[PDB]
RNA sequence: GGUGAAAUUCUUGGAUUUAUUGAAGACUAACUACUGCGAAAGCAUUUGCCAAGGACGUUUUCAUUAAUCAAGAACGAAAGUUAGGGGAUCGAAGAUGAUCAGAUACCGUCGUAGUCUUAACCAUAAACUAUGCCGACUAGGGAUCGGGUGGUGUUUUUUUAAUGACCCACUCGGCACCUUACGAGAAAUCAAAGUCUUUGGGUUCUGGGGGGAGUAUGGUCGCAAGGCUGAAACUUAAAGGAAUUG
RNA sequence: UGGAUGGAACGAAAAA
């Protein structure tokens, strides 16, 4: 039967979204239905912080960020242990944690 | 064959597919305030002293 | 008052690039690879490795006269992974604890506006 | 069986009747 | 994978530094500061002349270390090397651009992205390439939650856009231009000739890219080293 | 270089790498969301030209000109065919290295047809919301897109005006969403799958246990792969749907 | 302010 109100994506009037591929496994997916996710890191550690802040140039300098999306299959995101599984009711829920 | 000196600070947890191994936090007693986290086989609590062949590297942490 | 290199470290998966440059670019100093300094064809991105390789080209670095580095950081990029590997980030912390100094740390991943095609099929990669 | 390759497994099956039966007509 | 070669020489030592020398770059006059790096090269051998060498040659420099000041952080600068002049090899400019870190902090969801180009010409027969971004911008009271554009609004301040860098590059030669964006004066007129369209916050302009050069005429390249 | 681990492959004729240029073809990233447009398939760089369309506004016109439709007709994803061009990347067939008792499969490196484009064909899909179209009525909540109206509302221009962008109130037309079930259902669920034993608003199409079988035959289109229409003999007591406990 | 993919594994006579 039925097992979501969205049968697994974000499509309602559209017929076609303009699949992507998957990073991990290059399987082809449709960009709503989709499992995309935003990964905003700084570039080095939470640990050698201390050595390159004290072994460089330009005190405070910027530590900058790095930016990457990410989109897995749906096989790929349940292996990776990211959202894997929810009990039948609890699926109804949408927000984050 | 240079060696280094270090003293256990805090015990983390055990680690290993089998249980055999534990992660400590384990910081040098020459030139101090450098905490460096390492694997030890055996028995071992806070306060203990080890001796490493070579100080530039750190363990895999899971946390 | 100093003296400036540039790193380049290409942090790929399965292997780690480290070597130094001319300001210009088109003279290279000390080209070694994680993947020469270990016996494992496993281990060519270890951080183990790349950290070791990295004092050898830091020591060359500093006999040489370099005594602080530009940092650029790349992955493999184009339709692959794009994700920086194991290895190159323990590079770094290496040559930066060698001796030399560190400023102007950039990310020069080459990334595409939507390029050709991914291999590995429509229906991906499958094991 | 699956019912893609029953299908394909006919049409080839359609296919060879169709051509023995050109053969003499 | 010391021991994996098979065979290392499809067919069947020197120290290359002893032969290597170094060179200090010069920047421009329009430039705080002058004192750029040091480049190396070869002996400039009776069949090499390495000036040859060095005449193609792009270095690429951060800006703040060209002003001194940290708010040109990202603002890379790349700049020619023309002409060997006694261990001062100079320099003139080549292109602009952005980090990556900056330019992808630049772009967050929830918001409508704004970009224009152009090919503008220079009174010097330089031929440009200008690109320009903007973002639009939530007001204070702001209540919904997304803020997009119009598809209208974008049409005329890509248009605005365009005719106002061209306006501002004709003629221009090329170095009171470059004075012109080291104060970022250029990004300034935008909003005052755009904010009756729509707020758009945010409008540093973005890399600039080189496509034609003319004749060298060494006398003008002199005149910024002085 | 590749993997879980390796090997086929390329390297002292300098591979991988780094800089400066150049050429070719493909795509339009990040902005990109329970947002938009189109009858559907589908449609994401800028600018110009050509024609088209919905909604809104209207104290403009015709006056019932309308709804659904046998026969008939336009469009119709991908793959595929014919003849030119193009032919980077990926890549059915194929060649090869592994694993395995076997592995012409999954994994790795190459690689024709194809993937792109012009002139024609083909007319199928899980072409899905598995919910035909038109019209009326029936519970609550916020949010959003397009238009219109009111408000000493905020900000900016020229404090100030008209604008523009926001805020509050209202309305028409959309994509949907949250709570509940008077009601419906076998249940999953549904603001329609409701107003159906208290059984009737109008209308088109399809089905009568499972196989045999979308097969055979006969028509009809196509160069071809195939498409449309479409049987019977015989066999069988179960197949099947939704939920409960293991 | 974090982070790992990770080898091989075929089959079980009829009725209750
Ligand atoms: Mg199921
Ligand atoms: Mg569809
Ligand atoms: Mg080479
Ligand atoms: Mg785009
Ligand atoms: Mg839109
Ligand atoms: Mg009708
Ligand atoms: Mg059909
Ligand atoms: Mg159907
Ligand atoms: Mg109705
Ligand atoms: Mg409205
Ligand atoms: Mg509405
Ligand atoms: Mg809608
Ligand atoms: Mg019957
Ligand atoms: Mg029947
Ligand atoms: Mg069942
Ligand atoms: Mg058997
Ligand atoms: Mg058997």
């Amino acid at each position: 039967p039925k097992k979501r109100a969205s049968n697994g994506r974000n499509k309602k009037g559209r017929g076609h979204v303009k699949p992507v591929r998957c990073v991990n496994c290059s399987k082809s997916i449709p960009k709503d239905k989709a499992i995309k996710r935003m990964a905003i890191r700084n570039i080095v550690e939470a640990a050698a912080v201390r050595d390159l802040s004290e072994a460089s140039v330009y005190p405070e300098y910027a530590l900058p960020k790095t930016y990457n999306k990410l989109h897995y299959c749906v096989s790929c995101a349940i292996h990776a242990r990211i959202v894997r599984v929810r009990s039948r009711e609890d699926r109804k829920n949408r927000a984050p944690p | 064959t240079p060696v280094t000196l270090a003293k256990v600070i805090k015990v983390l947890g055990r680690t290993g597919s089998r249980g055999g191994v534990t992660q400590v936090r384990v910081e040098f007693l020459e030139d101090t305030s450098r905490t460096i986290v390492r694997n030890v086989k055996g028995p071992v609590r806070e306060n203990d002293i080890l001796v490493l062949m070579e100080s530039e590297r750190e363990a895999r942490r899971l946390r | 008052s100093q003296v400036f290199g540039v790193a380049r470290i290409y942090a790929s998966f399965n292997d780690t690039f480290v070597h130094v440059t001319d300001l210009s670019g088109k003279e290279t100093i000390a080209r070694v690879t994680g993947g020469m300094k270990v016996k494992a064809d496993r281990d060519e991105s270890s951080p183990y490795a790349a950290m070791l390789a990295a004092q050898d080209v830091a020591a060359k670095c500093k006999e040489v006269g370099i005594t602080a580095v530009h940092v650029k950081i790349r992955a493999t990029g184009g339709t692959r992974t794009k994700t920086p590997g194991p290895g190159g980030q323990a590079a770094l912390r290496a040559l930066a604890r060698s001796g030399l100094r560190i400023g102007r740390i950039e990310d020069v991943t080459p990334v595409p506006s939507d390029s050709t095609r991914k291999k590995g099929g429509r229906r991906g990669r499958r094991l | 069986m699956r019912a893609k390759w029953r299908k394909k497994r006919t049409r080839r099956l359609k296919r060879k009747r169709r051509k023995v039966r050109a053969r003499s007509k | 994978a010391v021991g994996k070669n098979k065979r290392l020489s499809k067919g069947k030592v020197v120290d290359p530094f002893t032969r290597k020398e170094w060179f200090d770059i010069k920047a421009p006059s329009t430039f705080e500061n002058r004192n750029v790096g040091k480049t190396l090269v070869n002996k400039s051998t009776g069949l090499k002349s390495a000036s040859d060498a060095l005449k193609g040659r792009v270095v690429e420099v951060c800006l703040a270390d060209l002003q001194g000041s940290e708010d040109h952080s990202f603002r890379k600068i790349k700049l020619r090397v023309d002409e060997v002049q006694g261990k001062n090899l100079l320099t003139n400019f080549h292109g602009m651009d952005f980090t990556t870190d900056k330019l992808r902090s630049m772009v967050r969801k929830w918001q409508t992205l704004i970009e224009a180009n152009v090919t503008v010409k220079t009174s010097d027969d330089y031929v440009l390439r200008i690109f320009a971004i903007a973002f639009t911008r939530k007001q204070a009271n702001q209540v919904k939650r997304h803020s997009y554009a119009q598809s209208s609004h974008i049409r005329a301040i890509r248009k605005v856009i365009s005719e106002i860098l061209t306006k501002e590059v004709q003629g221009s030669t090329l170095a009171q231009l470059t004075s012109k964006l080291i104060p970022e004066v250029i990004n300034k007129e935008i909003e005052n000739a755009t904010k009756d369209i729509f707020p758009l916050q945010n409008i540093h302009v973005r890399k600039v890219k080189l496509l034609k050069q003319p004749k060298f005429d060494v006398g003008a390249l002199m005149a910024l080293h002085g």
